[PDB]
RNA sequence: GAAUGCCGGCAUGAGUAACGAUAAAGAGGGUGAGAAUCCCUCUCGCCGUAAGCCCAAGGGUUCCUACGCAAUGGUCGUCAG
RNA sequence: CGAUGUCGGCUCGUCGCAUCCUGGGGCUGAAGAAGGUCCCAAGGGUUGGGCUGUUCGCCCAUUAAAGCGGCACGCGAGCUGGGUUCAGAACGUCGUGAGACAGUUCGGUCUCUAUCCGCCACGGGCGCAGGAGGCUUGAGGGGGGCUCUUCCUAGUACGAGAGGACCGGAAGGGACGCACCUCUGGUUUCCCAGCUGUCCCUCCAGGGGCAUAAGCUGGGUAGCCAUGUGCGGAAGGGAUAACCGCUGAAAGCAUCUAAGCGGGAAGCCCGCCCCAAGAUGAGGCCUCCCACGGCAGCCGGUAAGGACCCGGGAAGACCACCCGGUGGAUGGGCCGGGGGUGUAAGCGCCGCGAGGCGUUGAGCCGACCGGUCCCAAUCGUCCGAGGUCU
């Protein structure tokens, strides 16, 4: 090769521009049907250790 | 191309993914429930659910076959006497992996544990 | 022009006058007529044909209403066939007999992002003789100065595959009407269990 | 006469 | 699948006994020969007092190839080596016999004399 | 749907049962019906199967044996109805399933590797006792 | 306002390349505000004319113990030259 | 000249036409066949070798043909580095010499990271005046476009003979293209077996690690594949080129032309295959929801719907796409089958023994075709219309 390397400064408009994609999502939560926590959809629950009705896992 | 194939890489060569699944087994078959990644977690299933299945026969061939995994016989000893015979009725599924909530901080690694089943 | 919806189902071979046939099987019927594309109405000719049953569980209220105005149970896919008026409302593979000649429409099998030597046939670089680091390359993708650019249309690595590829003139060597099986010697595009599409052919 | 030969 | 620079041994009494394809003669740019196909040779080895001898430009046809050919009854054919028959401009053969088996393909490609000398025809 | 039961229903129609079980080390004699020139003839081809690989009703065998100085291979479908008949000519004891080996061995060394299987020869003699 | 000027500050390339031998990891149990990364156990792998041990040079407290984690450590750190 | 890398090759093309072949023609000192020469034609095609750094050229074997040229003598942030073109060395030659020579000879560092345009692919956003789930028209693009041999006509027409057709009709190829995996042939990193050395478990037997990122060897399913298989170029319609006419003045004759009308190319338009309504000119059809509460606008709850999350997938870099989510066969296990390996361990028997025989096509057994709720797709959440004006 032969060392490719920016011809321009990017301007603040278009380095901006680039990072229109970068906005997080934010975390997809449930509550918990048992002690009615918000957490993440198909996990055990880490604050009563429930998941399918059932105690799982010790919090 | 991956059409149609079956089988986790897990980033190890043939003898390292062997013995990762090997000592996966080991720990299950020892304590019952262990926490691993997802994807470890889920290949784990297969690799065991055979051994246990094998405990099942209860032959000397079966022994054999389990001792090429385990290699501990104590071990091996309470695969045949106590874990298999609660599973004699159950045709298959004898593990489970349920996901849990947290990532691991140094690297977010989605954690999963798997059990053997009542 | 006659059309029916398929399935692919996988290839073999029989024997035909102690001569070996390599055919590929596709399950047709029964197809469901469920709309009439009418030049009064829609500007051209077509049936609508459905095809699988579907669990009803699964289809929406929408879809269900389109079924429900043609008296059909719901079905998982609907294709057109153009220019194509079957008398009935129902359309078997008995609209083909051994010996016609057939024209199969299927999505290709994907092959995802393909290298210039899969996709295009491309020669790549030598594998000795100083090669660097070139052996699977394109090459020279165009001048200088003039015209100072790439034309459109240049062959480069990309997706490949997973397109709708017809293949044209297939002899149908056998229907077997009591499975809505039909042969059809040589090579249909895509997997096994995919959708296919099989009509007349344009050949003359 | 293998084979090529030398001669 | 013979091609330029492949060696075939000659399964005839023409006195060569080893030729090498310079031509696959079959149209302007073939690959391969196959049975049944008329090649270009130089005759790399020969007997001494034959009628071609080492160094000469000869046509031959592929009368065996370790390459199995395959037949429309979906049944193939194999041989343990290469072997052509040398021939003239008319296809006939240049010599009075034939050794080996030979594919039943020569006989559709039209050259009944070889197969007849052949002591087999499989 | 059953894809597979569907390919074997096509199959059906074609799949032959009279022929007789073999294994690799077996020579054989296939009676094959081919065309030459105008007429159809009946042209016994005998040597070891090398090879059997199976596929159901695409099942085909590979047959080795040496004419006039050449070894010649022969492949064939097991359902193939070129095929009229196909006589054992003796059972031959393998190790291995196939057996391209034997393409580099002299006579001799064959022989000494692929002996008579005297436990199946002894089944045929006993079969065909049927009266 | 320019001297490929000088000194300093801050941008762009960019959340990109990279994170330094492809000998390789897994689990359990501790500790702690926090643990893939520290301690312990079991399992696995790697060196073994070394990747083990002992001198000399050179280095100069890096040794041991306690208490710590801002920075140094290519991540983390409750650990550490 | 604060740098526009300089021959040739390779790779990848694309264009021109003064056309090498193939298609269409006129003239011929054209009997036929085969040529010559000029006109139209750039759609496609335009081989493999020996020599030489070579371009070129010569030669070998073919071919329908082995075209000529532009694109920075196309293409080194694409590769090569043989030649040329640094430093070493030598020959001939020149120079007293140091040295020198489009004279020769051997050798001689070619830079991981693409910002912008461009190109190949793939998304996200918004739009297409209600909100949605489907199915579509095709403006406009793109792909493709080659050709030979044999046979019949017919040993006819033509020709003293040798030789040898038009037109029409069959069959078989070469190269290329798309798709495919039934067959043939590969691969198949653990699917099976055999083997050596060593260390180990547990002493025998049986096994496990290492010997490569498979220790080695013999095999090998699905998948991905070509050497393998199917299929494609067309047909057909239309308008033309050169060229050949019909009728026909000007110009009582003649004239294809001035009015008018025929015929006529592998070429042009359509036809085939693929993309395609961001075609903002934002199209069409079928179906669903429905007119809600609160001050062409706002905020809420919803409808039809969709998204999130999860099980996955011959789909795939992520994204997307497609399927499924307990009212379930989506993956994992289990069972049956296929398929591979090729007769496990244990025992019994024969042999002093290495081994052998039987049990036994045994045992093991990835992906393929199915079955089975045994395990896991729990439980849910958030968006989402009330339809501007003549
Ligand atoms: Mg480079
Ligand atoms: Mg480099
Ligand atoms: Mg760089
Ligand atoms: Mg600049
Ligand atoms: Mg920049
Ligand atoms: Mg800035
Ligand atoms: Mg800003
Ligand atoms: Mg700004
Ligand atoms: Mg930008
Ligand atoms: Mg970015
Ligand atoms: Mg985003
Ligand atoms: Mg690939
Ligand atoms: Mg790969
Ligand atoms: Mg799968
Ligand atoms: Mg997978
Ligand atoms: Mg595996
Ligand atoms: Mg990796
Ligand atoms: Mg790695
Ligand atoms: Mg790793
Ligand atoms: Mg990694
Ligand atoms: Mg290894
Ligand atoms: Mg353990
Ligand atoms: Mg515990
Ligand atoms: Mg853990
Ligand atoms: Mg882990
Ligand atoms: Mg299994
Ligand atoms: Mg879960
Ligand atoms: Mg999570
Ligand atoms: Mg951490
Ligand atoms: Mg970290
Ligand atoms: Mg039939
Ligand atoms: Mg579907
Ligand atoms: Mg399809
Ligand atoms: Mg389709
Ligand atoms: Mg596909
Ligand atoms: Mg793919
Ligand atoms: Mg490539
Ligand atoms: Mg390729
Ligand atoms: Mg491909
Ligand atoms: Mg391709
Ligand atoms: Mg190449
Ligand atoms: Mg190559
Ligand atoms: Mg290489
Ligand atoms: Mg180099
Ligand atoms: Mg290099
Ligand atoms: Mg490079
Ligand atoms: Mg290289
Ligand atoms: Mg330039
Ligand atoms: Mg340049
Ligand atoms: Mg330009
Ligand atoms: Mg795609
Ligand atoms: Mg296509
Ligand atoms: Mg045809
Ligand atoms: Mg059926
Ligand atoms: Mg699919
Ligand atoms: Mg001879
Ligand atoms: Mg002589
Ligand atoms: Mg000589
Ligand atoms: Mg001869
Ligand atoms: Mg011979
Ligand atoms: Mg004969
Ligand atoms: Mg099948
Ligand atoms: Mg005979
Ligand atoms: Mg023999
Ligand atoms: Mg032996
Ligand atoms: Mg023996
Ligand atoms: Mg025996
Ligand atoms: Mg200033
Ligand atoms: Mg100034
Ligand atoms: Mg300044
Ligand atoms: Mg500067
Ligand atoms: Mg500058
Ligand atoms: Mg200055
Ligand atoms: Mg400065
Ligand atoms: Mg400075
Ligand atoms: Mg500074
Ligand atoms: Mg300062
Ligand atoms: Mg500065
Ligand atoms: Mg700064
Ligand atoms: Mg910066
Ligand atoms: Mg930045
Ligand atoms: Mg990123
Ligand atoms: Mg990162
Ligand atoms: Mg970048
Ligand atoms: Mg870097
Ligand atoms: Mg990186
Ligand atoms: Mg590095
Ligand atoms: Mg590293
Ligand atoms: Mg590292
Ligand atoms: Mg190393
Ligand atoms: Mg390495
Ligand atoms: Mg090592
Ligand atoms: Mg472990
Ligand atoms: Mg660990
Ligand atoms: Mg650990
Ligand atoms: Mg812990
Ligand atoms: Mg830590
Ligand atoms: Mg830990
Ligand atoms: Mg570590
Ligand atoms: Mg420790
Ligand atoms: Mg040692
Ligand atoms: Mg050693
Ligand atoms: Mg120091
Ligand atoms: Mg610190
Ligand atoms: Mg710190
Ligand atoms: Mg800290
Ligand atoms: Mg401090
Ligand atoms: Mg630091
Ligand atoms: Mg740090
Ligand atoms: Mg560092
Ligand atoms: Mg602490
Ligand atoms: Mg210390
Ligand atoms: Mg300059
Ligand atoms: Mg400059
Ligand atoms: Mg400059
Ligand atoms: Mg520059
Ligand atoms: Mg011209
Ligand atoms: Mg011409
Ligand atoms: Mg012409
Ligand atoms: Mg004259
Ligand atoms: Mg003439
Ligand atoms: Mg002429
Ligand atoms: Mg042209
Ligand atoms: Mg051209
Ligand atoms: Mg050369
Ligand atoms: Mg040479
Ligand atoms: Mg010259
Ligand atoms: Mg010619
Ligand atoms: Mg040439
Ligand atoms: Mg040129
Ligand atoms: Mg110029
Ligand atoms: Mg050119
Ligand atoms: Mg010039
Ligand atoms: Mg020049
Ligand atoms: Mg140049
Ligand atoms: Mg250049
Ligand atoms: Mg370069
Ligand atoms: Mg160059
Ligand atoms: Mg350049
Ligand atoms: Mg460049
Ligand atoms: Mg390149
Ligand atoms: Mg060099
Ligand atoms: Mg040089
Ligand atoms: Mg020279
Ligand atoms: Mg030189
Ligand atoms: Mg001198
Ligand atoms: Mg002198
Ligand atoms: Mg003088
Ligand atoms: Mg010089
Ligand atoms: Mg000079
Ligand atoms: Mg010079
Ligand atoms: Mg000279
Ligand atoms: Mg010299
Ligand atoms: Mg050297
Ligand atoms: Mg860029
Ligand atoms: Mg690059
Ligand atoms: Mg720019
Ligand atoms: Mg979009
Ligand atoms: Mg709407
Ligand atoms: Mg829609
Ligand atoms: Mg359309
Ligand atoms: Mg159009
Ligand atoms: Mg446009
Ligand atoms: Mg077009
Ligand atoms: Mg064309
Ligand atoms: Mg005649
Ligand atoms: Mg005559
Ligand atoms: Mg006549
Ligand atoms: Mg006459
Ligand atoms: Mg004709
Ligand atoms: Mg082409
Ligand atoms: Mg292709
Ligand atoms: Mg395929
Ligand atoms: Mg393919
Ligand atoms: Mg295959
Ligand atoms: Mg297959
Ligand atoms: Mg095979
Ligand atoms: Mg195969
Ligand atoms: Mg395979
Ligand atoms: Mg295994
Ligand atoms: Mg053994
Ligand atoms: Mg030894
Ligand atoms: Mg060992
Ligand atoms: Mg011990
Ligand atoms: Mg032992
Ligand atoms: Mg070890
Ligand atoms: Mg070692
Ligand atoms: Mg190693
Ligand atoms: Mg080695
Ligand atoms: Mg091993
Ligand atoms: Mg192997
Ligand atoms: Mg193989
Ligand atoms: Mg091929
Ligand atoms: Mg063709
Ligand atoms: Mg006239
Ligand atoms: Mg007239
Ligand atoms: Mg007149
Ligand atoms: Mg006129
Ligand atoms: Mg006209
Ligand atoms: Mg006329
Ligand atoms: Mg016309
Ligand atoms: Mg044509
Ligand atoms: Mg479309
Ligand atoms: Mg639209
Ligand atoms: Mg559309
Ligand atoms: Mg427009
Ligand atoms: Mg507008
Ligand atoms: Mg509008
Ligand atoms: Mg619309
Ligand atoms: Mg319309
Ligand atoms: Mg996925
Ligand atoms: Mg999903
Ligand atoms: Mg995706
Ligand atoms: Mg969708
Ligand atoms: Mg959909
Ligand atoms: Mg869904
Ligand atoms: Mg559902
Ligand atoms: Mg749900
Ligand atoms: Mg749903
Ligand atoms: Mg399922
Ligand atoms: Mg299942
Ligand atoms: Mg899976
Ligand atoms: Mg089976
Ligand atoms: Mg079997
Ligand atoms: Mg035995
Ligand atoms: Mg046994
Ligand atoms: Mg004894
Ligand atoms: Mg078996
Ligand atoms: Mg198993
Ligand atoms: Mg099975
Ligand atoms: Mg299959
Ligand atoms: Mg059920
Ligand atoms: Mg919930
Ligand atoms: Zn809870």
């Amino acid at each position: 090769a032969k060392h490719p390397v920016p011809k321009k400064k990017t301007s603040k408009a278009r380095r901006d521009a680039r990072r229109s994609h970068h906005a997080l999502t934010p975390p997809t939560l449930v509550p918990c049907p048992e002690c009615k926590a918000m957490k993440p959809p198909h996990t055990v629950c880490p604050e009563c250790g429930y998941y399918a009705g059932r105690k799982v896992l010790e919090v | 191309m991956r059409h149609l194939k079956s089988g986790r890489k897990l980033n190890r060569h043939s003898s390292h993914r062997l013995a990762l699944y090997r000592n996966q087994a080991k720990s299950l078959l020892t304590h019952g429930r262990i926490t691993t990644t997802v994807p470890k977690a889920k290949e784990l299933r297969g690799f065991v659910d055979h051994l246990i299945h094998l405990a099942k026969r209860g032959d000397l061939h079966a022994r054999r076959l389990v001792l090429r995994d385990l290699q501990d016989v104590k071990l091996v000893r309470k695969l045949f006497d106590e874990i298999a015979p609660r599973y004699r009725d159950r045709q298959g599924g004898y593990t489970r992996v349920l996901k849990l909530a947290e990532r691991r901080r140094g690297d977010g690694a989605p954690l999963a544990l798997v059990e053997l089943v009542e | 022009m006659k059309g029916i919806l398929g399935v692919k189902v996988g290839m073999t071979r029989i024997f035909r006058d102690d001569r070996a046939v390599p055919v590929t099987v596709i399950l047709a019927g029964p197809c469901p007529v469920v709309q009439r594309r009418t030049p009064e109405k829609d500007g051209y000719t077509a049936v609508q044909l459905g095809f699988l049953p579907q669990n009803p569980k699964r289809v929406n209220r929408p879809l269900k209403g389109h079924f429900a105005k043609a008296g059909v149970e719901p079905v998982r896919i609907l294709r057109e066939i153009r220019d194509f008026n079957p008398e009935g409302d129902t359309v078997t593979v008995e609209i083909f007999k051994p010996g016609e000649r057939v024209d199969v429409t299927g999505t290709s099998k994907g092959r995802g992002f393909a290298g210039v030597m899969k996709r295009w046939n491309f020669a790549g670089g030598p594998d000795s003789h100083g090669a660097h680091k070139i052996h699977r390359h394109p090459g020279s993708i165009g001048n200088r100065k003039t015209p100072g650019r790439v034309y459109k249309g240049k062959k480069m690595a990309g997706h490949y595959g997973a397109e709708r590829v017809t293949v044209m003139n297939l002899e149908v060597v056998d229907v077997i009407p009591e499975e809505n099986l039909l042969l059809v010697k040589g090579a249909v595009p895509g997997p096994n269990g995919g959708l296919v599409i099989v009509r007349e052919t344009k050949k003359a | 006469a293998g084979x090529p030969h030398k001669r | 699948m013979i091609q330029p620079q492949t060696y075939l041994e000659v399964a005839d009494n023409t006195g060569a006994r080893k030729i090498m394809c310079i031509r696959v003669l079959k149209g302007s740019n073939a690959k391969y020969a196959t049975v049944g196909d008329v090649i270009v040779a130089s005759v790399k080895e020969a007997i001494p007092r034959g009628a071609v001898k080492e160094g000469d430009v000869v046509k031959a046809v592929v009368v065996r190839t370790k390459k199995e050919i395959k037949r429309p009854d979906g049944s193939a054919i194999r041989f343990d080596d290469n072997a052509a028959v040398i021939i003239n401009n008319q296809l006939e053969p240049r010599g009075t016999r034939v050794f080996g088996p030979v594919a039943r393909e020569l006989r559709e490609k039209g050259f009944m004399k070889i197969v007849s000398l052949a002591p087999e025809v499989l | 749907m059953n894809r597979g039961a569907l390919i074997k229903l096509v199959e059906s129609r074609y799949v032959r049962t009279d022929l007789p079980e073999f294994r690799p080390g077996d020579t054989v004699r296939v009676s094959y019906k081919v065309k030459e020139g105008n007429r159809t003839r009946i042209q016994d081809f005998e040597g070891i199967v090398i090879r059997i690989r199976r596929n159901g009703f695409n099942t085909t065998f590979t047959v080795r044996k040496v004419s006039y100085g050449v070894g010649v291979e022969r492949i064939f479908p097991l359902h193939s109805p070129l095929i009229q008949k196909i006589d054992i000519v003796q059972r031959g004891r393998a190790r291995r399933a196939k057996l391209y080996f034997i393409r580099n061995l002299s006579d001799r060394e064959i022989r000494r590797k692929l002996r008579a299987d005297r436990k199946r020869i002894d089944q045929d003699r006993a079969a065909e006792r049927a009266a």
